[PDB]
RNA sequence: AAGUCUGGGCUAAGUGGUAAAGGAUGUGGCGCCGCGAAGACAGCCAGGAGGUUGGCUUAGAAGCAGCCAUCCUUUAAAGAG
């Protein structure tokens, strides 16, 4: 998650199963649907709920307009 | 590449006994003679290391003579490593059977390819006058692709120096290199 | 015994082939500064020698053995001395003088120093091209 | 060296050079380049600059003609 | 792993390990050697556990040689069965090895490599083991 | 403390003692330290 | 019962006075290479600099995420680390 530009808030138990919470942008969100089931074999599941937009990095954002 | 090594005369001492006290029995013979000899082990090891049954080592005999010889075979202690016995054959002016060492020319195509050069002769059986030893023979193996061999029947050869063995005498072979892409089966 | 024995040839070579040597504490400095000294005198001189540093022990057998007296200044010290005649040598012994005494003090003294043949002197050597 | 792009008409590295070739540059278009950026470099000679850049062409993916 | 691919006979007696190497006691194909020190039935699984462990760490490159072959078929009674009531049944194939066998032998590879290959393998093994490098002695053989 | 029967330099920077009887490793590294036993 | 006998050596574990793979700057003795007053090993005083961010990759990997490359340069010496 950190490979994708995440603040990472926080981890808790669940089921036992641990559970991770974390701000990532959308953008570096694709794949992840089926990118997190390759890295849990087929024990994974996540849920993405929009928090706020911001501003991104002028490395990015000086040049996603090209 | 012309070796000596000091050789003194044995009779009726036990083997045993000399080779408790750093000397290695051994003998000396040709056609025409044959004397009981030992030689002081770590002297003869020096030498051996680097001579092999080579090239000629020489014999300076107590007596004063000095004779040139080939190392005709060495006996191991099977259980130790250690030589036990040689046989030094008095080289005389006739020619003489005899093996020569094989250089590997190069670098082969199988190398750097992934494979490895197996040398099945590391020297060569050779009828010569022992007046034109050559320290080395050399075999350009560069043509080979992993798969191919080499034998006798290819192989320079000065003069001369005849061969003394069939060349349907495979010399070397490049065979594929072990690898663990293989393995789980 | 060792390849410090093609240490001393190319070194004797490059010596004798001058007679007015001469010597300082060429080390001291940064890699920027320790290009300076040296675009410098590999200009203000002649070829591409400033200091062609080499062991105290082997310049006092070279200046010892290809005669040249035996430079007797002080071989001690961070000492890779500056081949004054490997260079045009003249009153540009100033681009060192002047070099390391602004530049980080002290950062360019000299010692040793043969004029001609005959050996300069310590003092009598920064007061040569000043 | 960021030159070298215009030269031989690439933009990209080749990920695997030493057999892939992708372009090629020679004896001389090696000495223009040797000339531009060259107030700083380091040496000051022709031989001595073109050696410079004639194995940073290598170092992606482009060889030397000769 | 190993075994003999047909035999006359399918069991044989035990024997003895009296005496040094018979034969084998130089190298004859790769530049290092395994040696053993000590007389044992080496087992087919244990070669073939040496043998893997050299590839493993050679991983693509050079030749390992396997100079001995377990062709004695070794014998067990069924468990928790009493004495008598015949010869028991072929469980594995063993390889009778006497000090001074040159076990296995690498080529085609550095001797820092050889080295910790034939160190490993000789973990594998049950007995103790020197590494030999050629010699004259060994080309002289 | 590893307890081994093998104890043996980890890293470059490992450091094998013997101290009052007893072969130790010790190192810059906490889990090199090695007693034998 | 009869030597606190004589001479040379080793052991520091009460080893002697019950055990294996294997591990080890234990200790004594051999042997063989390598460096060494053209000044080594240890410590410490400098230097460790360029082309250059090595291309790609990618949001960025600038000597150090990872596919690969790995030349030369002023040099006493400073790996595209
Ligand atoms: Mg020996
Ligand atoms: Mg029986
Ligand atoms: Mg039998
Ligand atoms: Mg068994
Ligand atoms: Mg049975
Ligand atoms: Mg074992
Ligand atoms: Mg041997
Ligand atoms: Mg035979
Ligand atoms: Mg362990
Ligand atoms: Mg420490
Ligand atoms: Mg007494
Ligand atoms: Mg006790
Ligand atoms: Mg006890
Ligand atoms: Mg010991
Ligand atoms: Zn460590």
């Amino acid at each position: 998650l950190n490979a994708r530009r995440g603040q990472i808030l926080g981890m808790e138990p669940r089921g036992n199963a641990q559970v991770i919470r974390a701000f990532v942008p959308l953008a570096e969100m694709f794949g992840y649907a089926t990118d997190l089931r390759s890295k849990t074999q087929g024990r994974g599941s996540f849920v993405m709920f929009f928090d706020h937009y911001q501003e991104v990095p002028k490395q990015v954002q000086e040049k996603l307009i090209k | 590449m012309e070796y000596r090594l000091k050789a003194y005369y044995r009779e009726g001492e036990k083997p045993s006994a000399l080779r408790r006290a750093g000397k290695l029995p051994g003998v000396m013979y040709n056609r025409h003679l044959n004397r009981k000899v030992y030689v002081d082990l770590v002297e003869f090891d020096k030498v051996f290391r680097q001579a092999s049954i080579h090239h000629v080592i020489v014999l300076e005999l107590p007596d004063g003579q000095s004779l040139p010889t080939l190392v005709r075979q060495v006996n191991l202690d099977k259980r130790r490593r250690r030589p036990e016995h040689v046989d030094f054959f008095v080289l005389s002016d006739e020619p003489v059977e005899m093996y020569v060492p094989l250089r590997f020319v190069g670098t082969p195509a199988g190398v750097r390819a992934g494979g490895v050069l197996q040398e099945i002769h590391r020297d060569i059986l050779v009828k010569v006058s022992p007046r034109n030893i050559p320290e080395f023979i050399e075999v350009d193996v560069s043509g080979l692709e992993i798969g191919d061999s080499l034998h006798a029947s290819d192989l320079k050869l000065p003069p001369g120096v005849e061969l003394a063995v069939s060349p349907e005498e495979t010399i070397a072979a490049v065979v594929p290199p072990e690898d663990v892409e293989k393995l789980a089966e | 015994k060792r390849n410090v024995e093609l240490l001393a040839t190319l070194k004797e070579n490059l010596e004798r082939a001058q007679g007015s040597f001469f010597l300082v504490n060429y080390q001291g400095l940064p890699a920027k500064e320790t290009h300076a000294l040296r675009q410098a005198l590999k200009q203000n001189g002649a070829r591409l020698f400033v200091a062609k540093n080499t062991l105290i022990r082997l310049a006092l057998k070279e200046l010892g053995l290809p005669e040249l007296d035996g430079l007797q200044g002080p071989s001690a010290v961070v000492f890779y001395e500056d081949p004054v005649a490997a260079a045009k040598t003249l009153v540009q012994f100033a681009k060192s003088n002047p070099k390391g005494i602004p530049q980080v003090k002290s950062g360019l003294l000299q010692g040793q120093i043969l004029t001609a043949k005959d050996v300069e002197a310590l003092a009598e050597l920064p007061t040569m091209d000043e | 060296s960021y030159l070298i792009r215009k030269a031989a008409g690439l933009e990209k590295g080749a990920h695997k050079p030493g057999r892939e070739k992708v372009g090629r540059i020679t004896w001389e278009q090696v000495l223009e380049i040797a000339k531009q950026k060259m107030p700083d470099l380091n040496t000051t000679d022709l031989e001595a600059a073109a050696r410079m850049i004639a194995g940073s062409a290598r170092s992606m993916g482009v060889e030397v003609v000769g | 792993m190993l075994m003999p691919r047909r035999m006359k006979y399918r069991k044989q007696q035990r024997g003895r390990l009296k005496g040094a190497t018979k034969g084998g006691d130089y190298v004859a194909f790769g530049d290092y050697g395994l040696v053993a020190l000590e007389p044992a039935w080496i087992t087919a699984q244990q070669i073939e556990a040496a043998r893997v462990a050299m590839v493993r760490h050679f991983r693509r490159g050079g030749k390992i040689f396997i100079r001995i072959f377990p062709d004695k078929p070794y014998t067990k009674k069924p468990l928790e069965v009493r004495m008598g009531k015949g010869k028991g049944n072929v469980e594995g194939y063993v390889a009778v090895v006497k000090p001074g066998r040159v076990m296995f032998e690498v080529a085609g590879v550095t001797e820092e490599q050889a080295m910790e290959a034939l160190r490993i393998a000789g973990h594998k093994l049950p007995i103790k083991t020197k590494i030999v490098r050629r010699d004259a002695y060994d080309e002289a053989q | 403390m590893k307890v081994r029967a093998s104890v043996k330099r980890i890293c470059d920077k490992c450091k094998v003692i013997r101290r009052h009887g007893r072969v130790y490793v010790i190192c810059e590294n906490p889990k090199h330290k090695q007693r034998q036993g």
